[PDB]
């Protein structure tokens, strides 16, 4: 009686998000602009007999612009827009799941050309299993009621049913079929051409310097922020204004951006948490191992800044520029392992004692050695076999292979890391004097930029690409073309 | 396993 | 209180779906027409003593037209028709459920010759368990009410109870007995003669060229869509119009349907390619390994479109035409493994550097080497023993055999893949010039036609069949015969 | 609410005791219940407390509701019926109040049958939460007024459910639901009497007798219940008027049997001329192997026309028995492996067909080694083997036992495999004959096998009259005792 | 029904906790006074074109003063302060978790400029997986309702979603992305420069000996208490008040 | 039901 | 599998 | 990996 209404909101506030505020993904915009272009120009689509698509799903990693691309859809479309979440349907009783899905489509189809949005559909679209515990009972009654309302007898036309999710693979194949969700849209993390146009969206309200221009700066900040998502660019642009306002500055400098890229990656920077003079001597030799081994290896990342000041869960801090590349080879992963093991190697050549500070340096080496052997096919003894390797938040039940294979894997990880260890010990003994040059400045000047490591070690003996125009010039476009087609020329 | 109560209403 | 209503609408709207709209499932729609044939002409059956059949279950994979086949009955039979969903019975009380099925049929007795349709019957059709979880008891009371009302005391005649589900295996055997559900109709995904008639239903409201007759195109389009269903054909007809009108064209070409197929099978074709010329070159040599190995192996699928433009979650795709078969032999499954491994082999011959881009190629070769040995019986050493594999969504909880058997299995997957691997390496090392010709042409055109492979490599030296008329050589009928029996000639 | 939703039905129902026909030893005990109402004398002559009623139990489709319909028509006493699920209502206090109104309705029509179909909706294991306390007070209300029939002289209460295990043992005390009439699936004597009820309203062919055919249809349908028999007699009439046939012949009944257990005979499926040749050589290997093994089931029908989830099928006649020896299980493994062997001899290639064949070879040999004593090396042990589909939690035995088990199952299957390879290689030309006749006719019957292979070399049992000689009565009997002289 | 409400009490009374009372976190008080500096002086930030961060997360060992640093964030800006625990969401029924997230944020907007503190968020913020265990799918429902109410439709401004935790490794990547929790702030255990300042916060109500200087004694008790948390130092100054009593 | 012994599909 | 691919990083 | 350090 009392419980059972849909608790939806036919939103009446004019959302100020347009399609120009969504950049980085035109291939995902254009298949959602086709829903609004239907609701503005039906004659163009109905001269070819095209029905309206009954909905779309928005899949992708967190922070790629999936709820934003649904906010932009409520912006330009001249139709009402109804919003629920996935978890709003189940509450404490039996039957109130399917009784609340029907009241959602009561309010939906009451408005004739409406658009409906179900955010985080993983709470309801979870795949129907077999005979199990009673928590899966009333979830599947809510999913089956949804599937009747999506495509059944009580299914009217021109009701667009959008939804967004992070976990596509747990969804029901009856729910992801044509007729229920006609379009399946994957919005990945943005590329470098995609990221520079996300800066142009968020460098737009900022008061920058009179020297800096918002087109050249958006290209520079996309080259300095590799691998970020779409919501990271919104954070770098936000916190560079907050850094600029701590220093009472009238305009945001480029230096205020580089303190925001470091703050998001690194964490809080404790200047007052002092170490003992025999501890700083150890941390400086540890961080100089990350600096010098990252300097002289070929496929290692280009380095920005090495510090020995405590930053977050850590006594030192290194700041790298990860190469945006999609195809790691076998050598490009060894040089990333030989750089991470370089911290234990340097404090073992100089001291003899090894500390517990290289714990997080060894969790990266371990996880990058299972991934080559188990998950990729980078090994001869195990063979070219791929297994779904469990993550940190995945409590593993049982291995998908035998025990004599798990004995075979953990032998090959030991052969792998101890070949990465011996390759770095042979590195920081040939370059033993250069590690001592770096860390003695680290005890004097607590940070080192890239420039004062050129002043120590000379230029780095490998070709390193650093600018936007150098990261892009192989393709031949230099920008991200927002060129809408002929039939979408209303925007 | 989480419970889903089926409430018998009273008078 | 007034929560005793069945929430079932006596369908008064004239549904404009006749039986001519339901194609493909030819022998399934015949056994639904006999419900209509009995209620319209009882004299053919009552002269032989044939009673009215009580009901029917419509099973099958999702998206097959088991709701559409119920929509055809509403628009054709001149009896009253009501609809209800299987998850509408349960609500937040104790009497509701059983007190709602009792008024589903008391309404269905006021309409005396009526037909009622229960959609998603597996919400209240679940098999009854023992003394267990408290939410399970209300499902069993609603089921036990449904069982009495379909066959017992006060069970009237002339009520045909159509029902539809896609999990019939969880249903109670008390529902599956005759007298409740006299027929269990399995509407499976149609074959090529079935898809060619589903295109004839949905090409009908489009607007094609002055060429492109709607009959000959439906034969072409069912060729390019193996393994689709009754609703996957509905998007390829629909989304080819939305591509035809995105470019603002007058009539739908053949080139617009193929862009509607590849969008559903692949994904979003990204316009701005981002790869460096040293990592677009790697994807080009990788996709040529899928191209050439699929071109020179018998039982490998025909090739349509090799493209290094990124699409979906991949950096390239291959677009094969999968042979719609029902019996894979041992050699046919090897030449998929020798083709799926073909991309990494071409990287390893040209570069000498294995990459992490072949991760999804290796997971397919893994799962098609465990299903041959564990699930099938393709291995002589393990034996003629079949098990059940845990799926990707299923979680590996305990392996149903010994670890000395799983040691034997994993030693034989590793021999099977290495036998598939050495065959491909000894295939692309004498065809090294032919892999060179394909991928250099991939670095300018960025897609390939099948005709581009013919102009470059020549005709494919194996008995390849591609068109509709050479897929349907064996049955000798060339079209899905919608011929009716002599007692069914009222349509 | 309080409304009892029961119907005092006196309607002339066309269900008589001649319509039950096969649950005969379960039939007399409800004739004894009518004897309690009509004659309270001869059961009180010996000081016997007249019981209150029985619970009709058994598998679904058997007769536990129809035999309550026949009590309403044959006995002249009035009849009242509910279901068990009609008692629980929204408000707390209605469930233990409708059972007053049901049992007060049985007093105003005092000598009466009172049937509660699907009683497991009320009779359950008691417990807790207020939703579980409602059916606790409802079931207590049933038990109080069940015992409160000492004032009345004649109220009998039948009950019918297909799940007697979930019932509360408080129902089963003396003075309550004493007897448990188990209505189970019939043997072939009682099943031919079920066909005689449902061959009766049909306009059959003139060259068919309604008793020589009811024995023939009971021969072709083993293991069916009383609902599957009434369906075949209805489907074969619907198959008849589909073709506008004048009368139902024997070919229509042989398809209605083939429809229920087979699937959907569909012709519009496309198959290449190589993928029919693989299926035809496959299921001739099941046909010849069952033809030449002593303890294999006799062949009934082999076809390659697709039926839903199958490309072909081989309908068998399963020997309805209770005990399986070690070699009666070996000949089923040697037959189920037979299709895969015939694909190997004729082709040399191994298909993903016979995947469901190799499951049955596994789940027999695992059950044969583990949960019987069929292996000397594993021993005389028995383990609760977890069924497929349910999760396996932890094995009740060691890893060294599971190494010993899985190495002996591999010996057991290869011993079943080498026996079939030795069978279908000596008999290679006979598998060639059976398959090419499927390659042009696509359906073979046992009569087509006898005309092609000769008679089966074993003392088989297929006819109804040779199924019945084990007792010597030669026909199913319907007779009354001496104390039942009113029916 | 009484099961379903958020049971989060509103401390709309003026909290007597200031940043004067939080010591040892000098580099972390600067990141959290920016939330207060926004609410006092919005014009200073909006000339450059800045926005308030939507919420910050406070990682570290237990007892290092996370709730104390969160009550100081409310006691400066005179805003209401809403306390809730991460274990108060997991009721034994189904869907009560998402029903209490929706009531928490409804209370967080009836009091509009408030600062919300969700204590021990790693109980309902654990990373979402596959079909692990019966009852694990109720935490994933409560987490997905928390994701929507923070960064989605029906998103308000002028709320500061503070959250303390101990194990940030088990948290979902969808919570830790910028937009939900814009600032990740690690509050470690205090060193001897850190907790000598923590003694000076707690030694000033006590009456000491005439020979003991508070500048000297807080340096010495910080030497006699190695490795204590911040809450332990607050008991050392409280247990000895009992011993002298 | 009874013994069917089909040849299933694998597509 | 209707189309093979080359996956991301 | 954009950050390497020496943990506590
Ligand atoms: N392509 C983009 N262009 C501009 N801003 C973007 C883009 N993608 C993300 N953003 C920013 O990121 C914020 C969060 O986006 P949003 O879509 O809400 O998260 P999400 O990508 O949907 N992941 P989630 O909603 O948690 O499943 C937006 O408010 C924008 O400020
Ligand atoms: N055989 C068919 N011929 C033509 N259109 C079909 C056919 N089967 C499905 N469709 C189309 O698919 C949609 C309905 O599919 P339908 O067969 O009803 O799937 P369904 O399984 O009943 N839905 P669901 O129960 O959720 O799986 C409509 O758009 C139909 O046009
Ligand atoms: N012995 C029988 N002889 C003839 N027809 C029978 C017989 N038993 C059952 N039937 C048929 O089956 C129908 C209903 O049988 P029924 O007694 O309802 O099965 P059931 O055992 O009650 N299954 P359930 O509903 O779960 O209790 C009758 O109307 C007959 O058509
Ligand atoms: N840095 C500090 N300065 C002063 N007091 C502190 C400090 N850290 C903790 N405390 C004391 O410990 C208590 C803080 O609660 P706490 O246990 O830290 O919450 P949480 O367990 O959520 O981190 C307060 O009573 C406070 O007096
Ligand atoms: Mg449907
Ligand atoms: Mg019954
Ligand atoms: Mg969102
Ligand atoms: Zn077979
Ligand atoms: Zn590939
Ligand atoms: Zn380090």
């Amino acid at each position: 009686f009392s419980v059972g209404e849909t608790t939806a909101k036919v939103l009446k506030d004019e959302i100020d998000v347009k399609f120009k505020d969504v950049a980085g993904c035109e291939e995902a915009k254009l298949e959602i602009m086709e829903f609004v272009n239907f609701l503005k120009n039906p004659k163009q689509y109905q001269d070819l007999g095209a029905k309206i698509p009954k909905g779309a799903i928005l899949t992708g990693p967190p922070g790629t612009g999936k709820t934003l691309l649904a906010k932009a859809t409520a912006g330009e479309a001249n139709v009402p827009f109804i919003t629920v979440s996935g978890s709003e349907f189940l509450e404490m009783f039996v039957g109130v799941g399917p009784a609340r899905v029907r009241d959602l489509f009561a309010l939906a189809r009451k408005n004739a050309p409406c658009i409906l949005f179900i955010d985080q559909i993983d709470a309801v679209g979870r795949k129907r299993g077999r005979g199990n515990f009673g928590g899966q009972s009333e979830q599947e009654n809510t999913l089956n009621q949804l599937l009747v309302e999506m495509d059944g007898f009580n299914t009217t036309t021109n009701v667009v049913i959008l939804a967004g999710t992070n976990r596509p693979d747990i969804l029901d194949p009856a729910l992801l079929r044509p007729g229920r969700f006609d379009r399946q849209i994957f919005i990945g993390p943005p590329d470098i051409k995609g990221r520079a146009s996300i800066f142009k969206v968020h460098l737009r309200p900022l008061k920058l310097d009179s020297t800096l221009e918002k087109d050249k700066l958006a290209r520079k900040l996309a080259s300095l922020t590799p691998g970020f998502s779409g919501a990271d660019v919104a954070n770098v642009c936000n916190e560079a204004a907050l850094i600029a306002a701590r220093h009472l500055s009238d305009s945001i400098n480029q230096k205020h951006f580089e303190q925001a890229i470091e703050r998001v990656i690194g964490g809080l920077e404790k200047k007052t948490q002092v170490l003992q003079p025999e501890e700083k001597k150890t941390v400086a030799y540890h961080q100089a191992g990350h600096a010098v081994a990252g300097w002289y290896l070929e496929h290692a990342d280009p380095l920005l800044k090495v510090s020995i000041i405590p930053r977050g869960k850590g006594l030192g801090y290194a700041q790298y520029l990860p190469k945006e590349q999609y195809l790691y080879t076998k050598e490009q992963l060894l040089d990333r392992m030989c750089m991470t093991l370089g911290g234990r190697v340097s404090e073992e050549i100089f001291f003899g004692r090894i500390t517990t500070g290289a714990q997080d340096d060894l969790r990266k080496v371990t996880q990058s050695a299972y991934a080559q052997i188990v998950q990729f096919g980078m090994n001869e003894k195990v063979g070219q076999i791929s297994f779904d390797l469990p993550r940190q938040g995945d409590m593993v039940l049982e291995k998908p292979y035998s025990e004599a294979t798990a004995r075979l894997i953990d032998d090959e990880v030991r052969i792998l890391i101890n070949d990465a260890y011996k390759r770095t010990v042979a590195l920081l003994t040939e370059k033993k004097a250069d590690v001592e040059k770096v860390a003695l400045l680290l005890l004097e000047k607590e940070v080192l930029d890239k420039n004062d490591m050129v002043e120590l070690l000379g230029p780095r003996p490998f070709a390193e690409k650093s600018t936007y125009e150098e990261f892009v010039e192989g393709t031949g476009s230099l920008d991200e073309d927002t060129s809408l087609p002929e039939g979408l020329k209303d925007w | 396993a989480a419970a889903a109560a089926a409430a018998a209403a009273a008078a």
